[PDB]
């Protein structure tokens, strides 16, 4: 073991070991040679190579071998395996040595041979008891050799290829020899003798390995391939081989490069050349030195005073023409100045400008010309450029500032007239630093002064250009804003404070309100928060993405790098996060159904020691305020609030535990339903919404119910918590005690609080009561094969599964069809409350009635709805049930992956009920029947039912003709008819029933409108995914839905009418259809 | 293109000119334009261009000064837009081009990403098509309402609908383009592209073969100018030309992390003399990315410059190592989406935004977390494009409909650590392309003789709960969880990480070898139970490393009580840090007030009135961040402050120490001084009952975690529970 973790680390196990005990050293290097092995998860070889990598690579391999073949008394006792295992390794080493007297071995083993030499040479020096020298040495020459040509192959590829746009070159049979890897035969290079060797790469003639020689001997010196570029020119496309571009292309390149060779060795070249070939060595010669030592490689002649003089030349005349720009830019500055002075050196300098010469000596009386302008710069011209290019700037400047140290006070007036921006704070900076540099040449500088001033001058801006390099871009930018530089000192008024400013001003006097507003809008977060910002006495409104972008605004503002401001402005986005907090918890709460906060408002002073200001809208309860600093009272505010959102979803999910139809209707039906049923003569459509409890409820029944269901003890009670809760608010000195207590009272007794509505207890039994007065309830047995005890899950198919449930629902005739009770079709995207309300009225205790509650479609509930859900129901069986509930749940045959059918595999019915389609027909047709002595508009439709899809193969029949002869039919008779005909044209893919339900609405919520009106539905071809669920919630379980609102229920008198034209092909015959023909 | 103003290592490439071609004539003409293309396309830079390139009298050219002046008003299109975003966008400059002259001034939109938006869900741009002819929508037609477009798309465009513009679909880029873009970007030194021209036709070989390979989208031309851009820089800065390691490290670099591509041999195949035969490691690839040259950015401006650095891992494993062994000298911030409970998702970014912001003017570099929610907030930042002002860098920067332009410093690095599988199935392609991809999981940082001694320290671990004895009458195989409380089947990597960093010489001497392997085992006996440790005696270990590991375990390391461990550990200096984190697993009761008191009253010496902190009540982070805040602000030295975090309860304060541990450390980078040290340990109370094993390992890096079994001090029984093994209940009652 401690062998096997020694030999994993990369040291050496045995080096000088005095081991003459022969077993027992046979032992460990077993161990060694068994551990030392190259595992790769296993012994995995199948290969030579990988053997001999390690063979020569490990500094015990090589000690082991001489060490066991010292003497013979050892391999005999080392392990059956190791013994195994060596032999391997030495038949490996044979293999792959036997191959090097021969042209079979492979390059990339030859180079691993070549980087481990010690290690080889000892290897075969011991294998050699059972030539070295010079069989290597001419092994590794002919390796030499290989790469050597293989390099010149690569560099005249490049070569070739760096003019690949101008000429294409066919490179034999290279262009595949070389491409492939190095992992073939040495053999393959056929080093032959009576001296020359040809190898894979079959080169057409030694005359092409020469210039590759030459053309790697310059294949970096840049002169070159400017000369072969130019030569490569004159060529133009064409697709031409190798030996024809050796004097097409190659050969006037090297012509062209060996006679300007000898006209630089002659020292007699011209400024032509200078200024044409030499362009890119501004101030940079080591390497250019290096450059024309690459240049004397070609020839093998000597460099002793080539060089160094020459590239005198070279960059004395760099020197001279910076020098002339230098001189240039100077005067161009000076003359933009306005300063007219004396130089008297530079115009001989600018007559030279515009002089030529032709020879490449030294020029020699410019040297005290060019003495004054040696070593300005090679950059920092370009400030002066700037200058000059920049009048307008300067101009302005003394038009505008003329002096240093207004300055200091100029940029003040900037600093508050520039904007919040990082740009618009910089913009400043940059100027003022700008200026700052530039007042060494531009405020120093008199209308005469003399060459020594202005070289003074020019070195002391040098000195203030050390440290900052980009005050030219600085110059620049700032020129760029001429605009704002002339605004800024004839400001105005600016009318805008800034991002920060107004947080600040936001911290001192900012107002909060929380409202839950009265006017029709919605409950959204964005209308349930408003800001103040009083002054003067205006006072401007902020809304919450205002707000927002504030915030953003403010958290993208500069670097100001005191505490002040970040402390201010995060302060300020704090406040703003715990209110958008408390705003989240009271939507949240306002969502649950509360009745409490429904007239809440809130107050909160973002003023220091502004505290909070509640109000309920009551007037048993008086107003509630604190006071402190605002960040850890909203702390406490926020988390008592959330505490009692808990409490209430308790509370409200135990009182629904209790009363069965208080589980009828979502959360916020019922706050509508407590409203409501206080009204002496409460509105159509909580009569319509009852009308699915009681049905065909009244204001009489109503009265009765809810006069019926409280107590005067319930009076005497309420009137003892009015009697005790003022001195209790009182009792606590804070408002958290009272605010705690009167949370605690509210949950308790609700009904008190608000006698304009009614409490859970108060509806629940109202609802009982209606159900009391309601007889002849609803009995409906399963089908045969059905389970009466656990989850009845069917997994029928898409076509099928509607029939199906209407079908299993047909086994009690003569009874009253399904509503939005008991019969839940799920839709993708379904509210969880929906389906949690299905399963609460198919286990509750109190139904009066046996029922079977169906889920169809469930696998078209989401996964986060569907595991919700599912942990609802194991809740709701795991608390109390009633053990006799008829539960039916249908999903689609292909769509078993979902989560709702894969957690019923166990609870699996494998029977997939169903009924021939005439009796479901007549089921349906049959119980759509208007009864005699009800005035319904179904009297003109073929004989009272109420319901019609009318249907064509092809448009353009007279089907929307047919529903108008109807309604004209129904006016005929029953004369003063006025019989409105609604028309609502669903069109959007994706059908919603929102949009249907809507345009209903305004139509029955009148109870003048009870008269027969002929509904008429109407569709378009473009509604593909979403006819299906729609007619059936509508026509069957006779409701419509809303998550959040009212419910309009399909009424027995009201004949409705849905075109449809021409899957669903089966479906349609389901209800009493009617077709037309051309 | 001349007319234009010049920038270096700028390529003049087909593509670039014809964009901003067309760009000119349109917005002359007010026609809509609708450029896409793969990333690389310089549409956007072709935007800048124009935008910088059409002022109208003030232009650099004469023919540029005979034009308009045009004032783009942008609008990224994040896949979550609304149509009321490009109405106000439009709205805008309607009102700009409003009172201005016609034939002089024009504004137009841009919405870089609006193939993005295609299919939003939102239905956004569909009141694009009335927008683009009659200016605005639900009113009159009239003048200064005629606004440009530029629909800037990185992905393929619907057009049916955009017919009315101009479809600028530029095509793949083709190898005489990308030899083209590769003499342009060298463009700036005219005497090293000579000498590294001959590369560039290969390169472009072997990027479309690559880009060809692999059906996934996973590699573009941003990668390949970067490329480019780096070999330039290598070579002018080395002014000798190109060795081998140089074009092989700048290839790794810029392409890697895609798992079945093998880059570099795809490259050094078309180059066979660019070969190398040595082994680079993504750790000093990460090395040279994150920490640049002092030569590097030291010219003037920052024409070349890495990208920001992205790293693969799997099971978030990133920080851990980079923790360990690369943020040396000054850690970097850690910014994050905090899980602490009822924070809105709004504020928290608006903050991580502003963190960023902050660090990028300061020059600190950051380390990110979580892009799937501010990716479309940074990527301009991330396009590392700077709008240069007084010599100074700016970058945009966006918070939803409001883009605003911010200082960077020269010396600022960024880092994106996210798993394989959410980049490779969830990142955007445009994101990949501007990121340097890198993967540093787990392994790539180990050494195979380091997972060797993760082998053999999880085999030593393993037997260590394996105790077999009949001192009970019970059988009850004991995990190597329970011995060792935290291990999840994983510690033995972090542990090595820790001990190997902690060695710090990371060389192999077959000496290094056996410390670090009893380093490790003293990290993980650190964080042994006090039972298992006295078990040990009889388990499978044996009965000398049971007495050896005992001895460490009450001797050598403090394990008796939470004041006894600070008193040690605050006697002690440190690894020249002002601050050092430990994390504390204990099975006793949290501290409850009055222990802080008492503890701060024999730490009259060295601490500064330890403050513990319950994690149930903080429902904002800001009240962690200001309780911190004030604990930096006391005055003192030496400060010590004590989280609690009890983990058998019914609150939720399990995962939540994730966040509230970079909190505090990201609160001491950003608010302690330079004169006082700092000490936060992390206390956790745990059960035996199974709690103690189902808890997470050794976080590595930042945090020395270790296990003491009760925190108060107990003056009743000795504190050495060796002589308690020793002497019977006898020898306990002898008299003097
Ligand atoms: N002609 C070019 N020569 C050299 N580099 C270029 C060129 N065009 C673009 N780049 C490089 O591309 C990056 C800028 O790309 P840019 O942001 O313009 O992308 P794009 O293709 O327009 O797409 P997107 O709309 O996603 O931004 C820089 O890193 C820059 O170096
Ligand atoms: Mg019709």
């Amino acid at each position: 073991e401690a062998v096997s973790s020694a030999c994993q680390s990369q040291t050496s196990v045995l080096e000088g070991l005095s081991c003459q005990d022969l077993q027992k050293f046979g032992t460990l290097l077993s161990a060694v040679i068994t551990k030392s092995w190259p595992v790769h998860n296993g012994e995995p070889v199948f290969d030579v190579d990988e053997i001999f990598k390690y063979l020569l690579k490990w500094p015990d391999v090589r000690q082991l071998f001489e060490l066991c073949g010292t003497n013979e008394k050892i391999i005999d006792n080392i392990t059956e395996e190791g013994r195994q295992l060596m032999a391997t390794a030495e038949s490996v080493f044979q293999k792959v040595a036997g191959e090097l007297e021969n042209g079979t071995i492979v390059v990339g083993q030859l180079e691993l041979i070549l980087e481990h030499q010690s290690q080889f040479l000892d290897i075969w020096n011991l294998n050699r008891r059972r030539d070295v020298r010079s069989l290597l040495k001419r092994r590794r020459d002919d390796l030499l050799f290989l790469k050597q040509e293989k390099r010149y192959v690569e560099s005249l590829l490049r070569q070739l290829g760096r003019v690949k746009h101008l000429v294409q070159v066919d490179f034999g049979n290279i262009e595949i020899i070389h491409s492939q890897d190095l992992s073939n035969k040495k053999l393959n290079e056929a080093v032959i003798k009576l001296s020359y060797k040809r190898e894979t790469h079959y080169c057409l003639s030694p005359d092409i390995r020469e210039m590759a020689s030459k053309l790697d001997s310059l294949k970096d010196s840049h002169i070159f391939q400017d000369f072969w570029q130019e030569t490569a020119e004159s060529l133009n496309e064409l697709k031409v081989s190798l030996p024809e571009v050796l004097e097409y292309l190659y050969n006037p390149c090297y012509d062209n490069f060996y006679t300007l060779y000898e006209n630089l060795k002659s020292g007699k070249i011209t400024f032509a050349e200078v200024d044409a070939i030499f362009k890119d060595f501004v101030d940079k010669y080591d390497e250019l030195k290096n450059d024309l030592k690459f240049m004397c490689t070609m020839n093998p002649q000597d460099q002793k005073g080539w060089i160094s003089e020459r590239v005198g030349q070279i960059k004395e005349y760099h020197t001279l023409h910076q020098a002339v720009s230098s001189a240039k830019v100077i005067l161009q500055v000076r003359r933009a100045l306005g300063v007219t002075g004396d130089f008297s050196v530079l115009n001989p300098l600018l007559n030279f400008a515009d002089s030529f010469e032709d020879f490449g000596n030294e020029s020699p009386q410019f040297i005290k010309a060019k003495q004054l302008l040696q070593d300005i710069s090679e950059p920092r011209q370009r400030c002066l450029e700037e200058l000059a290019r920049q009048t307008e700037l300067v101009a302005w400047l003394h038009k505008a500032l003329e002096d240093i140290n207004e300055l200091k006070v100029f940029v003040d007036l900037a600093s508050i007239s520039a904007g919040e921006n990082d740009i618009d704070v910089d913009r400043v900076a940059c100027f003022h630093d700008a200026v700052q540099g530039y007042a060494s040449l531009l405020y120093k500088m008199d209308e005469r002064t003399n060459f020594s001033d202005f070289m003074n001058h020019l070195q002391e801006l040098w000195r203030a250009l050390d440290n900052d390099q980009h005050l030219p871009d600085k110059l620049k930018d700032s020129a760029r804003n001429l605009e704002w530089l002339k605004t800024v000192k004839e400001s105005h008024g600016s009318v805008e404070l800034s991002s920060l400013s107004l947080a600040t001003a936001i911290n001192s006097r900012g107002v909060y309100v929380i409202e839950a507003p009265k006017d029709g809008q919605k409950i959204s977060p964005d209308t349930v928060l408003r800001l103040l910002l009083p002054d003067p006495e205006a006072l401007r409104t902020y809304s919450t993405e205002e707000l927002k972008e504030l915030l953003n605004k403010l958290m993208l503002m500069s670097g100001k790098k005191d505490h002040n401001s970040n402390t201010e402005v995060e302060k300020f986005s704090e406040v703003f996060s715990n209110m958008q907090r408390l705003v989240h918890v009271f939507i949240k709460l306002h969502c649950a159904g509360n009745m409490l906060f429904r007239t809440w408002t809130a107050k909160v002073y973002c003023c220091p020691d502004g505290g909070i200001f509640m109000n309920f809208g009551l007037e048993l309860l008086s107003q509630l305020t604190e006071k402190g600093d605002v960040i850890q009272l909203l702390g406490a505010l926020c988390r008592q609030m959330e505490d009692f959102l808990d409490n209430w979803k308790t509370v409200v999910a135990q009182k629904r535990a209790e009363h069965f139809y208080l589980n009828f209707y979502t959360a916020e039906q019922l706050v509508y339903l407590s409203s409501e049923l206080r009204k002496p003569r409460p509105s159509e459509a909580a009569l319509m919404m009852l009308s699915f409890i009681k049905g065909k409820c009244t204001v009489q029944d109503l009265v009765q119910a809810t006069s019926a269901c409280e107590s005067k003890a319930d009076r005497y009670c309420l009137r003892e918590v009015m009697k005790k809760l003022p001195q209790q608010l009182l009792s606590e000195p804070s408002l958290m005690g009272k605010l705690q207590v009167i949370m605690m009272q509210s949950l308790v007794y609700m009904s008190a609080f608000l006698p304009h509505c009614l409490d859970l207890d108060a509806l629940g039994r109202c609802l009982a009561h209606l159900a009391t007065m309601g007889g002849t309830p609803v009995e409906r047995p399963l089908p045969k094969g059905l389970q009466a005890g656990q989850p009845n899950l069917i997994l029928c198919g898409h076509s099928e599964v509607l029939p199906a449930a209407l079908a299993i629902y047909m086994q009690a005739p003569r009874q009253p069809l399904p509503t939005f009770d008991e019969v839940l079709l799920c839709t993708p995207a379904t509210t969880i409350e929906e389906v949690e309300l299905l399963l609460r009225r198919c286990l509750t205790s109190g139904s009066q009635g046996h029922k079977v509650y169906s889920l169809l479609f469930a696998d078209q509930l989401s996964y986060e709805v569907g595991c919700q859900a599912e942990e609802f129901f194991q809740s709701l069986c795991t608390r109390a049930h009633r053990e006799d509930y008829q539960l039916v749940i249908l999903c689609d045959a292909a769509r078993e992956h979902c989560y709702i059918p894969s957690t019923f595999s166990q609870y699996k019915v494998p029977l997939v009920p169903q009924a021939p389609l005439p009796n479901i027909q007549a089921y349906l047709q049959s119980h759509y029947q208007v009864p005699k002595r009800l005035l319904s508009a179904a009297t003109v439709f073929r004989d009272g039912l109420c319901v019609g899809i009318v249907t064509s193969e092809r448009a353009g029949v007279g089907k929307s003709l047919y529903v108008n002869t109807l309604h004209t039919k129904l006016k005929a008779k029953l004369r003063d008819e006025t019989v409105p005909l609604k028309i609502i044209r669903l069109t959007e893919p994706h059908l919603d029933e929102n949009q249907v339900l809507s345009a209903l609405l305004p139509f029955l919520k009148e109870k003048y409108q009870k008269m027969p009106v002929i509904f008429h539905i109407d569709i378009s071809t473009s509604v593909q995914t979403g006819i299906p669920i729609f007619l059936f919630k509508l026509l069957i379980l006779q409701y419509l839905m809303d998550i959040n609102g009212k419910i309009w229920r399909r009424s027995p008198g009201h004949l409705y009418l849905v075109e449809i034209p021409q899957p669903l092909f089966k479906f349609l015959d389901l209800f009493p259809k009617v077709t037309c023909r051309p | 293109l001349r007319g234009a103003p010049i920038r270096t290592n700028i390529a003049r490439n087909l593509a670039l000119k014809e964009n901003v071609f067309m760009m000119v004539i349109c917005i002359e003409l007010k026609i809509p334009l609708f450029l896409v293309g793969k990333p690389g396309s310089s549409k956007s830079l072709a935007k800048i261009i124009v935008a910088d390139a059409m002022q109208g009298q003030a232009a650099f050219s004469e023919l540029f000064r005979c034009l308009k002046q045009v004032h783009l008003v942008s609008f990224q299109c994040s896949p979550h837009s609304t149509p009321q975003g490009i109405i106000s966008t439009f709205k805008q400059c309607a009102r700009f081009q409003q009172g201005k002259d016609l034939g002089q001034y024009v504004s137009v939109v841009v919405l870089d990403q609006v193939g993005l938006a295609e299919d939003s869900p939102k239905m956004p741009l569909k009141t694009l098509h009335p927008l683009l002819e009659d200016g605005c929508i639900e009113d009159d037609p009239a003048p200064y309402k005629k606004v440009g477009f530029v629909g800037i798309s990185n992905w393929a465009l619907d057009p049916a609908k955009m017919n009315r513009g101009i479809f600028v679909s530029r095509g793949s880029p083709n190898e005489k383009e990308l030899i083209e873009s590769a003499e342009g970007i060298c463009s700036s030194d005219r005497l090293v592209q000579d000498k590294i021209r001959g590369y560039f036709a290969p390169f472009a070989k072997a990027y479309e073969t690559v880009c060809q390979k692999q059906d996934k989208e996973f590699f573009g031309l941003r990668d390949y100018y970067s490329l480019i851009k780096m070999v330039f820089a290598k070579a002018k800065a080395s002014k000798r030309g190109l060795s081998p390691q140089d074009i092989t490290h700048a290839v790794l670099r810029n392409f890697s992390g895609k798992d079945n591509i093998q880059a570099l041999s795809i490259f050094t195949a078309s180059l066979p003399e660019a070969r190398y035969k040595e082994e680079v490691s993504t750790v000093e690839l990460i090395k040279q990315n994150i920490y640049p040259g002092p030569q590097a950015s030291s010219r003037g401006l920052d024409g070349a410059e890495s990208r920001y650095l992205l790293v693969l891992t799997r099971n978030y494993v990133a920080l851990q190592i980079l923790q360990q062994t690369f943020f040396e000298g000054q850690q970097p911030e850690i910014i994050f989406g905090s899980s602490f409970p009822q924070d809105q998702e709004y504020t928290q970014i608006c903050r991580n935004i502003n963190r960023v912001k902050i660090c990028m003017e300061t020059g600190k570099m950051v380390v990110l977390l979580n892009l799937q929610n501010l990716y479309e907030s940074l990527y301009d930042a991330l396009n590392q494009y700077y709008v240069y002002l007084g010599g100074q860098k700016y970058v945009d920067l966006g918070l939803g409909t409001h883009r605003v332009k911010c200082r960077v410093h020269t010396a600022f690095r960024l880092i994106v650590i996210e798993e394989k599988d959410v980049v490779y199935k969830q990142f955007p392609v445009p994101l990949i392309n501007r990121l340097e991809k890198h993967y540093l999981d787990m392994n790539t940082v180990l050494q195979p003789w380091q997972k060797s001694i993760v082998q053999e320290l999880q085999q030593w671990a393993h037997e260590f709960a394996d105790v077999k004895a009949d001192q009970f009458i019970a059988r009850h195989k004991y995990s190597p969880a329970d011995v060792f409380i935290g291990y999840h089947s994983d510690a033995c990597a972090s542990v090595v990480l820790q001990a190997v960093e902690r060695q710090g010489c990371r060389d192999l001497t077959e000496e290094l070898y056996r410390k670090v392997s009893e380093e490790a085992r003293s990290i993980l006996l650190d964080c042994a139970t006090p039972d298992a440790v006295v078990r040990l005696s009889g388990s499978s270990l044996g009965s000398f490393t049971a007495k050896q590991l005992s001895q460490e375990y009450y001797y050598a390391q403090q394990h008796n009580s939470f004041v006894d461990f600070l008193q040690a550990h605050l006697r002690m200096t440190h690894h020249e840090c002002r601050a050092v984190f430990t994390e504390i697993t204990t099975f006793s009761r949290l501290l409850t007030g009055n222990d802080c008191d008492v503890l701060a009253s024999e730490l009259r010496g060295l601490a500064s009135k330890p403050v513990v902190l319950s994690l149930q009540q903080y429902d904002t982070e800001y009240s962690f961040l200001k309780d911190v805040r004030s604990w930096l602000t006391n005055p003192g030295k030496r400060k010590v402050l004590v989280i609690q975090a009890d983990f058998d309860d019914g609150t939720r304060s399990a995962q939540l120490v994730a966040s509230a541990k970079y909190t505090a450390i990201n609160e001491i980078n950003k608010t302690q001084g330079t004169k006082d040290f700092v000490f936060v340990y992390f206390v956790t109370k745990l059960s035996r009952m199974g709690s103690g094993t189902s808890y997470v390992g050794f976080h590595g890096g930042l945090w020395r975690s270790v296990h003491i079994d009760d925190l108060r001090r107990s003056t009743i029984m000795a504190s050495d529970v060796t002589k308690l093994q020793n002497v019977t209940i006898s020898q306990l009652f002898k008299p003097e």
